[PDB]
């Protein structure tokens, strides 16, 4: 095919700018002549430009001129953490773990940091997604307790098997 | 069964192991179910 | 929708239930009718892990299900589910959950005096008082299996039951206080 | 369907343990009228 494996390198090239760390942002045509993109026609560059440097959420659009967001991927500890706090409060979700590493050096020390506040569970994938643990309210379980609890069944128990057992233990 | 009741396994494997008695012990009962699979006895010779 | 209902709710379900259920009644929570693909969509969670805790929540019926038929558009035949939480149900099962461990606890009390002290190593098995004494023969004046032929001890079986004992007491610290939410939410 | 039941009046796979909790709520007399000895 023609003029998408092109908007894929350009992408590319912009998380390896990223991975360099030059938060200034960078002229298109620029980032053309180091990709080697001049043989490419100046009409799909403009179709670019208008729709899917926009769509890109990663892009951002700065005085005139397109770059990546400094504020989408994580940069401190503790922005991760008010982050998950928002998202547990609007019911978001965890964030991939993969996401978060290659947004944030040393993000695992980050989690370390973290300590207890963090939850992380495991994926068959691999990655890793964490929920804001409840400051409000903390509760112990213990495994015997949960024990009792599993081997008793309800469902075993007809409903009106149940309302017949508060009447019948007088209450 | 008993293991998965007690470590609280899926439902969905616990449906099935309860299927899988039931067909266990009706076999047993009877080897000649209508339009259900024979027991054999790992040699091809079906189960009296 | 006093929020006294949705305070026992929250504690009932917080401190002596799963997270991971806890996770759904929140979506329960949040909204009182939700669409069961949309429940998926806010769960972010495998159809089939979730399918195995649906399962488990139908057997405990914590949540009423009910089955919903329209006509879409294309016109494809489309089936839609709808769970919402129903606390006059939910009350009762929890009670239930709370109620049935009290039940289990005397049972295994009842278990540990329905064992019988005497047991003897070469047999290999419990032992009643009853054959242990018809066992024993009036002319050799000790009392002894007939068939094993060694001394029979019971402070064995005495151990575990001392250990079960101050389970129970822990059990019913932990337990007392969510009596206390059970008797406001009565109020 | 071969070796289950299922309820419909929506359609639910019934249980072995739900007729026998049925059973047993059934009373004796109710017996001598499906023709069944209680004892
Ligand atoms: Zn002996």
């Amino acid at each position: 095919g023609y003029k998408f494996g092109v908007l894929a390198k350009i992408v590319n090239y912009m998380k390896t700018r990223h991975q360099r760390g030059d938060t200034h942002p960078l002229t298109l045509d620029e980032i053309l002549d180091e990709t080697q993109h001049l043989d490419i026609g100046l009409k799909q560059k403009q179709w670019l430009m208008t729709e899917a440097l926009v769509n890109n959420p990663k892009i951002e659009v700065i005085d005139g001129k397109y770059a990546f967001k400094p504020k989408y991927n994580v940069r401190d500890k503790k922005a991760l953490l008010r982050l998950l706090d928002q998202h547990d409060q609007r019911g978001l979700g965890g964030i991939l773990l993969e996401d978060i590493e290659e947004a944030l050096p040393n993000s695992q020390k980050a989690v370390k940091a973290l300590g207890d506040q963090i939850l992380f569970v495991n994926r068959p994938d691999k990655k890793k997604i964490l929920f804001f643990n409840d400051k409000s309210c903390q509760f112990s379980v213990d495994e015997e307790f949960q024990k009792l609890w599993r081997s008793v069944t309800v469902d075993s128990m007809d409903e009106e098997k149940i309302e017949e057992y508060l009447k019948r233990q007088g209450i | 069964l008993r293991r998965n009741e007690q470590n609280g396994a899926a439902a969905h494997v616990i449906a099935e192991d309860v299927k899988l008695l039931q067909f266990h012990v009706a076999t047993m009962v009877d080897n000649e179910l209508p339009g259900l699979p024979r027991a054999m006895q790992k040699s091809g010779r079906p189960l009296k | 929708v006093p929020a006294a209902l949705k305070r026992l709710a929250k504690y009932v379900i917080r401190g002596f239930y799963g997270i991971e259920h806890a996770l759904a009644l929140d979506i329960l929570i949040r909204n009182s009718c939700v669409k069961e693909e949309d429940m998926l969509e806010l769960l972010k969670f495998d159809r089939k892990q979730l399918r195995s805790v649906l399962n488990n929540l139908k057997g405990d019926k914590f949540i009423k299900c009910r089955m919903r038929v329209e006509t879409a558009a294309d016109g494809k035949t489309t089936r839609h589910n709808y769970y919402f939480i129903n606390y006059r149900t939910l009350v009762n099962v929890v009670k239930y959950k709370l109620d049935h461990m009290r039940r289990r606890i005397e049972t295994d009390e009842r278990d540990s005096t329905n064992r019988a002290s005497f047991k003897c190593p070469v047999c290999s098995s419990t032992f009643t008082d009853l054959e242990a004494n018809q066992l024993f023969d009036p002319m050799t004046g000790t009392f002894r299996c007939t068939f094993c032929h060694t001394e029979v001890e019971e402070d064995e079986s005495a151990m575990p039951k001392k250990d079960a004992r101050t389970l129970l007491a822990r059990f019913n610290e932990q337990i007392e206080p969510i009596y206390a939410l059970l008797r406001e939410t009565e109020d | 369907s071969g070796l289950e039941l299922y309820a419909e009046w929506k359609k639910i796979l019934l249980s072995p343990e739900r007729v026998h909790e049925i059973f047993k709520r059934i009373s004796d007399e109710e017996c001598f009228v499906l023709g069944m000895e209680p004892r």
